[PDB]
RNA sequence: GUCAUGGAGGUAGAGCACUGUUUGGACUAGGGUACCGAAUUCAGAUAAACUCCGAAUGCCAUGUACUUA
RNA sequence: UGGGGCGGUCGCCUCCUAAAGAGUAACGGAGGCGCCCAAAGGUUCCCUCAGAAUGGAUGGAAAUCAUUCGCAGAGUGUAAA
RNA sequence: CUGGUAGUUAUGGCGAGAAGGUCACACCCGUUCCCAUCCCGAACACGGUAGUUAAGCUUCUCUGCGCCAAUGGUAGUUGGGGGCUUCCCCCUGCGAGAGUAGGUCGCUGCCGGG
């Protein structure tokens, strides 16, 4: 129900992020607007 | 025949930690507690858990706020 | 007040049957029928039965003839 | 058999909720604005000695204009960054008094900003 | 604004007068008008609950406000958040013309009309009213309403006590 | 016999009785009454056996009224119990008198058998009392 | 170590201002008059896990004080 | 481990014991945890609870309405402080 | 004399009674626009002064509630010494809680008008 997910950025494709989400409420894939260091600029990510 | 209790926690050293008076170094830790048992005065700050700590060098003074409260303050 | 919410409240007259005395209110709904009432001004009417004509404080079946022979059309 | 509730009572209520993230200091005072329903105040206060540096209000013997009294505060913000000007002030926080930055309040913040205050 | 024309013009001067009122202002006016439903069917009469909303309306024109509980019950099985009730406020000019298809339609319309309580008086300047079938206004459709509830009228005077509260509303005209 | 409705907590401490009484040091109800000297625990049972022998004398004239009351609760162990294993299991009610705490009062009946009463309830307590009257 | 000064902390004691326990009276809006669902009030008690209060000691620190390692 | 065995317990959080700084034991007295929330987080703006009485209602002691009194007698995701 | 704006442990509060006022401040009127209501121009927002001191506000009086508060005595207690040791007594230092004599219907700072 409650899982552990990790978010990657849309365009580098390297996992940055581990969040959790309830799988029962959220059963899309969550999109945040996060900090890339690579690209060293807010660069949307996803969920894997 | 036998119990259910014998369980306790560990204790968390609370309570003061700096003296009224006494020269104090910026960013030292003034006081440990629960809850807000006393109000962060001149330059001092609450913490996360509320452990009031000092910003600048100066000397603690303990002293008393309106009626029924309490304030810690470092003055340089 | 905000737009888009709330029927429409225009003004409507209210009349009696048997008095038939003019009063102005305000409704949603004309009755299908209006009139010029007061300084030349178009308001609609409301027609319904005696209204405060008594309000406890003012023969063939008697209405049985009479109704069915205003019904005649 | 309603009581009406009193509306200074209530804007004082607001007024400390605010007041309590600002304060006015000698280097940077406040500036405090009080409306009523006939004429507008503005006052330029330092809350560390709670004097009153420099002030004007839409009640003075010039500027006579009575526009809908909502142009009339930006006169009155007009000369309040003027006289703070001459006497050195320099910038200031805006203390919202408890009312809401949308009308008279906003014409007058927005005044001092074109003329000699720094926000 | 028929009412206000006598409560502006005739009713306020036969009280300025009456009860050596220091002041215009101190003379009791009425204030606000509120309508309570309480349908407490929503529990499971899902629809029943925007039924009587759009009725509700057609009586006064502004939009009933969904009214929710206040914390659950255990005996008549309560849970907090459902619909309860809805709220329509008659205010400004409008305590100058709803009431006049009362005093004047409505309570004539009734199938027992015979009058209003002298009694039901909150205690303190205020009053109330009951209504206990749904078709009672002039701008109701019979055949359109499928429940009946019991209603829950509330007038709001600057009324300081039973006395001059009665006396307005009673100059105002009702039995 | 006197025991609380309900407690909060099942298990008590001990105690202890030393000092004078906190309050209840004087008469007010009645004009005789009876004032500790020592200090002990006094039981549940021992206030209603010095009652009826109060009231039978009395014949069930006039009121009496009773000062103390068995808020704590005390254990015990069984015989052939171990130490250890946790706590016993409660017994009865007492009530731990200091020294200078009125027990009892008599009011409506004569001198003569009011101290007598008195006296007769004086023998099933395990305190030295005194006999003492209002003013 | 003592002296002067400044502090944090609720123990002993006491108290009923909150929470439990409890005595005797006036008290029964309403259930069918404690049997109360009970509540108001007067007077009087009680508490390690109650506090409107609250010491003696102990503790932390400053001093320019006096003595001592 | 008030001999050993049977029984019970083994890690973390809260209160009392704990003797008014901190710490302090017993197979001493009471309870919880091995999560939940995509808003139950951030920020800006706004306001205030429980309960009781009174009049009207389908609707009753208790559902929703109005007034009055009301320093928290409520609430604070969950146990206590 | 009044309108703003701060400090100060309610001796500053609550309750009660009276006087006052367009110079301020409010009550008040209306909803064209800015803005607004889970509906409601009630509040918020805007536009003004036909009417008003009946409210808010200012001044004056109180001890009814609340709050503050001695002196003396008492409980308790560090140090020393005794007992007949559930506990109790003596000397020196510290010293409450409750109750009470008593005080209280505030005291200071800045700015603008009359
Ligand atoms: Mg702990
Ligand atoms: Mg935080
Ligand atoms: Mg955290
Ligand atoms: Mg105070
Ligand atoms: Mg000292
Ligand atoms: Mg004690
Ligand atoms: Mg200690
Ligand atoms: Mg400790
Ligand atoms: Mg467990
Ligand atoms: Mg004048
Ligand atoms: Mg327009
Ligand atoms: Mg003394
Ligand atoms: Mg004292
Ligand atoms: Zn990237």
């Amino acid at each position: 129900m409650r899982v552990n997910i990790t978010l990657e950025c849309t365009e580098c494709g390297d996992r940055n992020y581990i969040t959790t989400k309830n799988k029962r409420e959220n059963p899309e894939r969550i999109e945040l607007k996060k900090y890339c260091p690579r690209l060293r600029r807010v660069t949307l990510h996803r969920e894997t | 025949g036998s119990t259910s209790n014998g369980r306790d926690s560990e204790s968390k050293r609370l309570g003061a930690k700096r003296a009224d008076g006494q020269f104090v170094t910026g960013g030292s830790i003034l006081y440990r507690q629960r809850g807000t048992k006393i109000y962060p005065g001149t330059n001092v700050g609450r913490g996360g858990d509320d452990t009031l700590f000092a910003k600048t060098d100066g000397v603690v003074r303990f002293e008393r706020m309106g009626r029924d409260k309490k304030k810690v303050s470092v003055y340089p | 007040m905000k737009t888009g919410i709330h029927p429409e409240y225009r003004p409507v007259v209210f009349v009696d049957t048997s008095t038939d005395f003019k009063f102005l209110s305000g409704s949603t709904k004309s009755s299908s029928e209006t009139i010029k009432w007061e300084d030349g001004n178009e308001y609609p009417l409301l027609r319904v039965e005696i209204s405060s004509d008594s309000h406890p404080f003012y023969a063939d079946g008697r209405v049985d003839r009479f109704n069915k022979k205003y019904g005649l059309k | 058999m309603i009581t009406k509730i009193d509306k200074n009572k209530v804007r004082k209520k607001r007024h400390a909720r605010v007041r309590s993230k600002i304060s006015g200091t000698e280097s940077r005072p406040r500036l405090n604005v009080f409306r009523s329903n006939k004429n507008i105040y503005a006052q330029v206060i330092d809350d560390v000695n709670g004097v009153t540096l420099a002030s004007a209000s839409n009640l003075d013997k010039d500027f006579g204009s009575a526009e809908s009294k909502v142009d009339a505060a930006s006169k009155v913000g007009e000369l309040v960054a003027k006289r703070a000007s001459e006497k050195g002030i320099t910038s200031v926080t805006f203390d919202r008094g408890g009312y809401l930055y949308h009308g008279r309040v906003k014409a007058l913040a927005e005044a001092a900003r074109e003329n000699g205050l720094e926000f | 604004n028929r009412l206000k024309d006598q409560y502006l013009k005739e009713i306020v001067p036969a009280l300025m007068s009456k009860f050596n009122y220091d002041s215009v202002m101190e003379v009791p006016k009425i204030d606000k008008i509120v309508i309570n439903t309480g349908v407490g069917d929503a529990t499971a009469n899902a629809k029943v609950l925007d039924s009587a909303v759009e009725e509700l309306a057609l009586i006064t024109g502004q939009k009933p406000v969904i009214t929710k509980a206040k914390n659950s019950i255990a005996g008549f099985r309560l849970r907090e958040g459902m619909p309860i009730g809805a709220k329509v406020t008659l205010r400004g000019e409008r305590m100058y013309d709803f009431l006049d298809k009362l005093v004047t339609v409505s309570l004539p319309r009734v199938r027992d009309f015979r009058g209003v309580s002298k009694k039901a008086f909150d205690g303190r300047g205020n009053y109330t009213l009951g209504v206990r079938e749904q078709l009672i206004f002039p701008e109701i459709d019979y055949d359109q309403v499928s429940k009946v509830r019991g209603m829950d009228v509330v007038i709001v005077t600057t009324a300081k006590s039973d006395e001059e509260s009665h006396e307005l509303l009673t100059q105002l005209g009702m039995p | 016999m006197l025991v609380p409705k309900r407690v909060k907590y099942r298990r008590e401490f001990r105690g202890n009785m030393r000092g004078r009484a906190k309050g209840g040091t004087e008469v007010a109800f009645g004009e005789y009454g009876l004032q500790a000297v020592e200090a002990s625990w006094i039981t549940n049972r021992q206030i209603e056996a010095a009652r009826i022998a109060m009231t039978r004398y009395m014949k069930r004239g006039g009121k009496v009224w009773i000062k103390i009351f068995p808020h704590k609760s005390y254990t015990s162990k069984p015989i052939g119990v171990r130490m250890g294993k946790g706590k016993g299991a409660p017994e009865g009610w007492v009530s731990p008198v200091k020294r200078g705490k009125i027990m009892f009062e008599i009011a409506g009946v004569p001198e003569d058998v009011a101290r007598e009463a008195l006296r007769l309830a004086a023998h099933k307590l395990p305190v030295k009392t005194k006999i003492v009257k209002r003013e």
